[PDB]
């Protein structure tokens, strides 16, 4: 798919995911959630080749509500992201790699952080503040870097993630049909239903 | 297309008069794209130091890979692994994957804890052993690399002019490249302490 | 590269990067981008080019020849047309440029065209160009409104380069600024990217990702 | 742009202290075959330069009609045709840079490379290269082919640098070449024994050797050497 | 790479020149061409560096158990078959070629190997990209019957003709002589005609030239007691 | 690369050339390219140098295991063996093989293996590059029991014109003559075979 | 397919003093890996106080220079013996180059000399005719190796003044005409260890008011 | 992908045509007005590949009004089409074609009839009651087809078209950044501003 | 294609044989390979019969045009004719043509042009794919001033052999010889040579 976003802020972690669904020629779908909860508090958003993209996430999916039940447990976010990067550096020398690109937004109870991670299908794995996959970032990262702080509140950061879809909207060839926005904090996760 | 050059980088590796210096730049991208300046590529086991430059994912694969091996090395032989022996180590472990390699740029440095004798060494992505006396080089700046530690570097350099020497042949070499840069840091490696530095370079 | 131009209260603003690079090789970081094309018009330089060193230094030569025939200065619109109708008879040829014929005449104002040479021609208030033109982009189009000051509009451009030149590994060097009136073009210095990035960063308070 | 067919291969040549010696065996090969055993790839202008041609033959036939043409022009109203007014060695050369340069730009090179050895009015020792390129270069040893991985390393043992050109006298420097193609003719397979040699020299002129062959070769210790490792027998 | 090996009256010698290269860049100025399989069997490796390194080291390593195996001193034809079986078996792709030499209860040996698993046996024989300038030399001055001393002589000439003449070979001349009821003598940068001239200047910094931003020790003690 | 075996009234007599060439490079002017599979069975090797010393390997393996179990193999036998080879590795061999052997029963015999991997048995048989340029020659004066001293002649002045004309080919006139006599090793030089 | 370009190798130098300009380049010329000379002079006097040079594909960088030294002599014949002023000299090469914009000249040319104030002047070209006037230039194929070494020890970047850590500059003194050499010999000292294509000898060629002086070094010959 | 659309009611023409110019990755104009007048009752929208398109289209321009002053007299919106396409007629088999495809929709005052006409770059000629190039009739013509009637206002065509722009908005990939509507009339040519 | 021109004694005689060949599908097994540029100046063509007709054609309509107003033409004169269209056409035709011709200054010569457009003067020269099979053959048994029945015997065996190795070579061996009598045509059928 196209256009994923996450922006990490004070208590929180934000991630912003294309609605748009495009096989080929016609615009199939204006409202698909391009996302997987692994556990309560980390949220996984991915972007990549059809197909691939939901069969990797509900994959990953599966193993971290596996290990969740087996240890009645909590995976750390940081746990979570290296145990997909290993899955994906598994796959990319694999006779058919996963093309997939994700964004992992979780909040550790334990340090009381939020974490934003970003991988490519390559399984190259980095902690952010804010992040982005494919040409998301051309556009954004110059927004992000003016505007950005680490103290910000998670009304400021939809407000710095607004600024950004704004500017996608404007400059971006693809009609990508607005994103939908997810929370991760203390509390858990939940979705900004207007925007 | 060409992996060791997708996400770019470079380290570089000094000897001086009792002490070992290595140094790496702080970017990680795609292709033009900036992604992270936090990203380093001098790891540590014990006292044994290794850079990797080239693709990304197999610089944090590798460093997992020999943690996990001196981490049993130590475990059974009830002692910290050593750079000549590490060197083997690192070699032996990229030639087993001969037709199907890490697209890597290894540097080993360090300093042998019995002999006291400064250790470097360098290697191509399967495993072939470059061990210098004066300096190894490594990244999409090897070229530029190679060009400031022929003309800067001389032997015997006492650890904080060794710093100087190494810190000039990163930080110029890298503002020549267009995928290094965005900070770097120096590690200097005496005996029995290690002094890491991080330096102020431009941004672009 | 990294080029802007656009169109505001006190005529336009140009900012461009300075690198050239040969694949991952830094050739110069001292390029001038913008071709001084006489005192009144400006043109900018981008994309694996310098084509236009020679073919804008030649439009200043045509641009010499027209007000010498016709007693009055050329047009931005003729000028620029010149330039345009000149490539498309290159068409096919060779790489890939793109530029803006910057300047403010009394009929038309200040007024930019972004030339390209797959022979496009397109007038307009705001444009970026380059392998970082869409980070250039996103500082310029949050940031800008018609009543800018010159000093306020100028910075802009400069930021705006600044953004580019820090993401994209094939901008930066140096900023060259410009500010256009009908009364000519003028030149804002040229600011050193390892030096205004700090500069700008601990003033502003941004880039609170880099550490410093 | 062609392909070369029928082919002459290394043309080697260095200087000493009073002139040149340039060499070229007179074989045409035909690819693997080695069609033509009687090829002049050694070609004479005037007494004072000889252009030792390799590469493809019709075009070294082509290069030696221009040079005979060059030698009728200079006459042409030219009553100091056989004195002052004389083809020079750097007259010959330049001339042949220039449509070895040209040709190429043609996208139609002549498929050779070419060593013209000669002495100047002033008794000064000529030897450039040129070839289908339009390239050029000077040195105290010049080979083509193989002769530049082969013989230049020999003939380079003895005039290693300028200073070393008037202590090298011409049965050193000749010995030097002769050698040289034995051993060419050992290691290169499109060579063959017999050569023709050419020695211009600023006192004695132009000598010409037609009909050499190698000879003094060491083939003895074949009968020794038995399968290619385990063998005994 | 210039690689040649020479025979002589009571034994064979190899030589070796020390530059290795990627593309036009030289990647080490003293590397280390001429590698022991066995104590009185060493080889000179060409082509791909880790290939020569990795090749060599197996069979020595094999060519040690078997040799603890027989209580017999190992041979040179059992390191050259068992060279040549393996780089047959990978089909040139492990690209080492190399110039294996020897003593042994046989006698003195001296063979070539190349990547795609022929074996060549001679009196004198070079390879690498400076094999052609080497050969040149060889061809010139080589007779049968040498001394010890003329093979020497004569090997590292015939590498020299490689450091002058190829741009792939360069630096210093390893030299390892095995003679017949002897140890074999590894002669280590036998010839240094390469070393680097006095720079016309120091470029030692003054101190504190570079801009710091942050200092911190690096702990690599393990974790302590009390 | 220039080839022959020929059969005559004593037995079998094998010639070949010397040169092993990489390109227009020389890579060896002394090669032996008739080489041992049994005492009395040899071949001439053409083609890949790698190719024809891995299979003669393997072959002289085969026949040595072949003689402890069940004593001396027939010249056809050794032929079989290296048509196993040749045939089911035709897709990754280049090899130009030539078999020949002296029994006492069946006397001088003489099996050719070209590319393919097929089996040709023939009175003689000519291989390598160089077999092309003496086809006509080698046709014209080929005689059945011919005599040692003949045959030696037509191997030398036949391998001499091959060498000649063909690039691939040169160096020294290897030969080996197989009769009940024994293994007699004969080598010719430049200067003698040149002047012919 | 025949290919009509080919790369000789060799690298050049040229730095730009107060009132000097010098133009350096090794003698050595190759193909592959084999040396052709050992001394082919790659850098030019082309008259007019102007020294150039054409590093890359020898035949190309011989046709250009040789095309150049002629369009020197008619703009003398053509405009009253007037001097060429390395300006002029530049923009003339620039049109000589991009005259062949569709089928170029692979060189990387390099001028030196003094401008119509007496300050010494490099300008810097590339393959297809783009110049820009520069302080500090290398060429060819040890370029990458040079530059970086020339930012740090001619310009002085990266480096600042002790005791302050980063927050003043190292100011940009004027280099003597032997201070500049010592540069040139360790650039292509240093150049020669590294890269195959670089060595047997440096030729320099120093342009200053008086006129043009030439000094040779030796090179290592591996 | 370009949309121009072109629709022939009772007594005008309607050509709409997409106010988007992107060079690649970016949107570098929003208001760009695909479009020529060639004559007071003849309007020619264009569509193709970059720099041909407006060279084209101002070379007919020039050609027309060359012919209007020597005559002093306009070409009917029939002669015209058939000039344009033995252009690209002649144009195809030339050493470097013109990529452009073309709506002429013209007012033809003799008659008193509205004509639109269809021609691609190869010059192929149809004269249509509404018409598209590119993609952009893949969604459209299953409107037009329904919906179309001959007899139709110059407000009912408007809204059909409306019609049409909103499922091209809705179903292509490509955001387009609206369309510049145009009016060919008895009276000439007009913009409607505010659509 | 066989093609040969030898010199001796009285003159010069060309040899060929008949076969013309689209792939393996024989087209014409009568065809004429010797062909006539002027009244004693004949040559063999081989390669594209399109090409080496369209050349002979063009050669004779210059020696015909020649001799209008010089008189005859020496036979070099006539391979530099043949030459110059074969070198300055090398990238457009596939041509090996053999020029032989009689002066009685000269008496018998032969010139031999191969694809490049060099031109190469013989005392005999072979050319075409079945020339390669007698290389061996014909520099054995070539002698300088044979006899008339001498040189017939030479190129019918020599092209005998050309033909039985070489696929493209085949049918009836015809013969042209140039002395100062005047030219006779030859002509030798398959019974005849194959059996020799
Ligand atoms: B910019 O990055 O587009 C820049 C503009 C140019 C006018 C200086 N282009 C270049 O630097 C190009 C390479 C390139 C990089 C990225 C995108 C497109 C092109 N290089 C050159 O034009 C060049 C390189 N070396 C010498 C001279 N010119
Ligand atoms: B010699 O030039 O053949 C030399 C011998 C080797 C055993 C030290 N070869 C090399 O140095 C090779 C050349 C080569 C380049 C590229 C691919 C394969 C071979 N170099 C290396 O193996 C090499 C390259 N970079 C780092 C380390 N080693
Ligand atoms: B002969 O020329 O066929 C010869 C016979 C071989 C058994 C020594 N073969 C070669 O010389 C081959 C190459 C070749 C030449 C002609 C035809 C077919 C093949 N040479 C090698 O296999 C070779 C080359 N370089 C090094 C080692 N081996
Ligand atoms: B001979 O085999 O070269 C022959 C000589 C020709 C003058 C009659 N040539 C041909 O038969 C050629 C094909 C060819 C065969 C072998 C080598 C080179 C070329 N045949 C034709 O040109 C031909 C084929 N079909 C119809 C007409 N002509
Ligand atoms: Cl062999
Ligand atoms: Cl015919
Ligand atoms: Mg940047
Ligand atoms: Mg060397
Ligand atoms: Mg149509
Ligand atoms: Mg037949």
């Amino acid at each position: 798919m196209d256009i994923i976003l996450g922006i990490r802020v004070q208590d929180s972690v934000i991630l912003a995911s294309s609605k748009a669904v495009t096989r080929g020629i016609s615009v199939l779908k204006d409202s698909d959630d391009k996302t997987r909860q692994l556990s309560p508090h980390t949220l996984m958003s991915f972007a990549g080749e059809a197909g691939d993209t939901v069969q990797f996430a509900e994959y990953i999916q599966a193993n971290i509500q596996l290990y969740s039940i087996r240890e009645d447990y909590e995976l750390s976010p940081q746990a979570v992201s290296s145990f997909v990067r290993q899955e994906l550096a598994k796959s990319i020398r694999s006779r058919r790699p996963y093309q997939v690109n994700v964004l992992i937004g979780g909040y550790d109870k334990k340090k009381n952080k939020p974490e934003l991670y970003q991988i490519d299908y390559l399984g190259t794995k980095v902690e952010l503040p804010y992040g982005a996959h494919g040409y998301s970032g051309f556009y954004t990262f110059s927004l992000l870097d003016h505007h950005y702080r680490p103290d910000m509140t998670t009304e400021e950061g939809l407000d710095l993630l607004k600024l950004c879809v704004q500017e996608l909207e404007k400059r971006m060839p693809m009609d990508f049909k607005g994103v939908i926005v997810k929370i991760v904090d203390k509390d858990g996760i939940r979705q900004v239903d207007d925007f | 297309s060409d992996p060791s050059s997708i996400n770019g980088g470079i380290v570089v590796a000094m000897t001086g008069k009792d002490c070992v210096a290595i140094a790496c730049d702080l970017r990680l991208g795609s292709q033009s794209l900036g992604v992270s300046n936090k990203f380093e590529k001098i790891f540590h086991y014990g006292h044994v130091f290794l850079g990797i430059t080239g693709l990304a994912t197999d610089v944090t694969t590798l460093n997992e890979m020999f943690r996990y091996k001196t981490n049993l090395y130590k475990l059974k032989e009830e002692r910290a692994i050593e750079p000549e022996t590490f060197t083997q180590l690192v070699s032996s472990s990229l030639y087993e994957r001969r037709f199907g390699p890490y697209f890597v740029g290894p540097v080993v440095a360090g300093i042998n804890s019995k002999s006291g004798k400064p250790f470097i060494a360098g290697f191509d992505l399967i495993g072939c052993i470059d061990e210098a006396k004066d300096f190894i080089v490594s990244g999409t700046a090897s070229d530029q690399l190679f060009g400031m530690c022929e003309s800067l570097y001389e032997p015997n350099l006492e650890p904080e002019d060794l710093f100087e020497t190494i810190s000039q042949a990163l930080l110029n070499a890298a503002d020549r490249d267009a995928l290094s840069g965005w900070g770097a840091v120096v590690y200097i490696i005496k005996k029995d302490e290690v002094v890491k530095r991080y330096l102020k370079m431009r941004q672009d | 590269t990294t080029t802007l131009a656009f169109r505001f209260q006190g005529g336009i603003i140009v900012a461009v990067d300075s690198r050239a690079t040969a694949g991952n090789w830094v050739a110069s970081q001292t390029v001038k981008k913008v071709i001084e094309i006489n005192p009144f018009l400006l043109g900018t330089m981008a994309g694996g080019a310098a084509d236009f060193q020679f073919w804008e230094t030649w439009l200043g030569s045509q641009c010499r020849l027209h007000e010498l025939r016709e007693k009055e200065r050329i047009s931005v619109a003729a000028a620029s047309k010149i330039l345009s109708n000149l490539v498309y008879q290159y068409k096919g040829a060779g790489l890939s440029m793109g530029t803006m014929i910057c300047g403010y005449t009394r009929k038309e104002g200040p007024t930019i065209y972004y030339v390209d040479s797959d022979g496009t021609r397109l007038k307009g208030d705001i444009f970026c160009v380059g392998s970082g033109q869409t980070f250039a982009y996103g500082v310029l189009d949050s940031n800008y409104k018609w009543d800018l000051s010159v000093e306020d509009a100028l910075y802009l451009g400069k930021r705006s380069i600044l953004a580019a030149a820090h993401r994209d590994a094939y901008s930066g060097g140096s900023v060259n600024l410009y500010h256009v009136t009908e009364d000519g073009w003028i030149y804002h210095g040229n600011h050193d990217v390892g030096e205004l990035f700090w500069k700008v960063k601990e003033e502003e308070g941004s880039f609170n990702n880099v550490i410093g | 742009t062609q392909q070369p067919i029928v082919t002459g291969t290394s043309v080697i040549s260095m200087k000493y202290d009073n002139g040149v010696i340039i060499a070229a065996d007179n074989l045409g090969s035909y690819g693997s075959l080695l069609r033509f055993n009687g090829v002049e790839r050694l070609i004479p202008v005037g007494d004072n330069t000889v252009v030792g041609i390799s590469g493809d033959i019709s075009d070294m036939q082509h290069i030696e009609r221009l040079l005979k043409d060059l030698v009728t022009e200079n006459a042409y109203d030219n009553p100091l045709a056989d004195a002052e007014e004389a083809l020079e060695p750097s007259y010959i050369f330049e001339y042949l840079a220039t449509v070895m340069y040209q040709r190429r730009s043609k996208m139609n090179p002549l498929w050779n490379a070419i060593i013209v050895a000669g002495v100047q009015s002033n008794g000064d020792q000529f030897l450039r290269y040129v070839n289908l390129l339009g390239v050029t270069y000077s040195s105290p040893t010049l080979a083509t082919g193989f002769g530049a991985h082969m013989a230049n390393p020999l003939l380079r043992k003895v005039v290693d640098r300028e200073s070393d050109i008037p202590k090298t006298t011409v049965q050193v420097a000749e010995e030097a070449i002769v050698n040289a193609m034995r051993v060419l003719y050992y290691r290169d397979a499109r060579s063959s024994r017999n050569f023709s040699l050419a020695i211009i020299d600023k006192n004695t002129g132009l000598t010409f050797k037609k009909n050499l062959q190698v000879e003094n070769m060491k083939w003895d210790f074949a009968k020794d050497i038995k399968g290619y490792g385990t063998q005994k027998i | 790479t210039t690689i040649v090996g020479v025979k002589f009256n009571n034994g064979v010698v190899i030589a070796a020149d020390t530059r290795s290269t990627q593309g036009p860049i030289v990647a080490d100025k003293n590397c280390a061409k001429l590698h022991r399989i066995s104590p009185k069997i060493w080889c000179a490796g060409a082509g791909t560096a880790a290939d020569t390194e990795a090749v060599t080291q197996l069979i020595g390593s094999n060519i040690e158990l078997h040799s603890l195996y027989t209580s017999r001193e190992p041979r040179v034809v059992s390191a050259l078959q068992m060279l040549k079986q393996h780089l047959f078996k990978y089909q040139g792709h492990i690209g080492a070629y190399l110039i294996v030499a020897g003593v042994d209860p046989t006698g003195s040996h001296l063979f070539s190997i190349h990547a795609h698993g022929s074996t060549d046996v001679g009196y004198y024989l070079s390879l690498g990209s400076g094999s052609l300038a080497a050969m040149a030399v060889l061809e010139s001055h080589w007779k049968q019957d040498l001394t010890k001393e003329e093979a020497i002589k004569l090997a590292s000439d015939a590498i020299q003709a490689g450091i002058w003449n190829d741009l792939g070979s360069g630096s210093n001349v390893d030299v390892c002589v095995m003679e017949i009821g002897k140890d074999a003598e590894y002669l280590r940068n036998y010839l240094t005609p390469n070393v680097r001239e006095e720079k016309q200047k120091s470029y030692k910094f003054p101190r504190g030239t570079t801009a710091v931003l942050k200092e911190s020790i690096v702990n690599i003690c393990d974790i302590q007691e009390e | 690369t220039s080839i022959m075996a020929v059969t005559f009234k004593d037995g079998v007599i094998l010639g070949a050339d010397s040169r092993t060439t990489t390109g227009a490079y020389i890579a060896n002017r002394v090669t032996d390219k008739l080489t041992r599979v049994h005492d009395k069975i040899w071949c001439c090797r053409s083609g890949s140098a790698a190719d024809t010393q891995a299979i003669a390997d393997i072959v002289q393996y085969h026949l040595e295991l072949y003689t402890s179990q069940y004593g001396t193999p027939s010249t056809e036998t050794a032929a079989s063996v290296f048509k196993e080879l040749c045939y089911e590795n035709k897709d990754n061999l280049t090899a130009g093989i030539i078999v020949a052997g002296y029994d006492d029963k069946n006397k001088g015999e003489v099996y050719t293996i070209p590319l393919g991997g097929s089996v040709h048995k023939l009175p003689y048989a000519i291989a390598g590059s160089g077999s092309t340029f003496i086809y006509g020659y080698c046709d014209k004066n080929f005689r059945e029991n011919m005599s040692k001293e003949e045959t030696v002649d037509f191997i030398k002045h036949s391998l001499s014109q091959a060498i000649k004309w063909d690039g691939s080919s040169g160096g020294v006139i290897r030969m080996v003559v197989l009769t009940a006599a024994g293994v007699e090793r004969l080598i010719f030089y430049p200067d003698e075979y040149e002047q012919l | 397919q025949f290919n009509p370009y080919g790369d000789n190798g060799g690298t050049i130098l040229g730095i730009a003093g107060e009132d000097f300009a010098v133009l350096a380049g090794d003698t050595r010329n190759i193909t592959d890996y084999s040396i052709n000379s050992r001394y082919e002079p790659k850098v030019f006097d082309c008259g007019d106080n102007i020294v150039m040079s054409a590093n890359g594909f020898a035949a190309d960088g011989d046709a250009l220079v040789k095309r150049f030294k002629n369009s020197v002599k008619w703009y003398h014949f053509d405009h009253n013996d007037k001097k060429l002023s390395i300006n002029s000299a530049a923009r003339n090469i620039q049109h000589l180059l991009y005259g062949k914009r569709f089928f170029p000249y692979y060189v990387h040319t390099i001028i030196a000399g003094l401008d119509e104030d007496g300050k010494g002047a490099v300008y810097s070209f590339d393959p297809v005719g783009s110049y820009e006037r520069e302080q500090c230039r290398a060429g060819g194929a040890a370029a990458s190796l040079i530059m970086p070494f020339l930012d740090n020890q001619v310009n002085f970047k990266n480096q600042y003044e002790p005791g302050t850590n980063g927050k003043v500059k190292k100011p940009l003194k004027y280099l003597s005409v032997e201070e500049v050499i010592k540069l040139v010999r360790d650039s292509f000292t240093s150049a020669t260890e590294r890269h195959i294509q670089v060595g047997d000898g440096l030729e320099i060629l120093i342009v200053t008011k008086d006129g043009v002086r030439k000094e040779f070094y030796e090179l290592k010959r591996d």
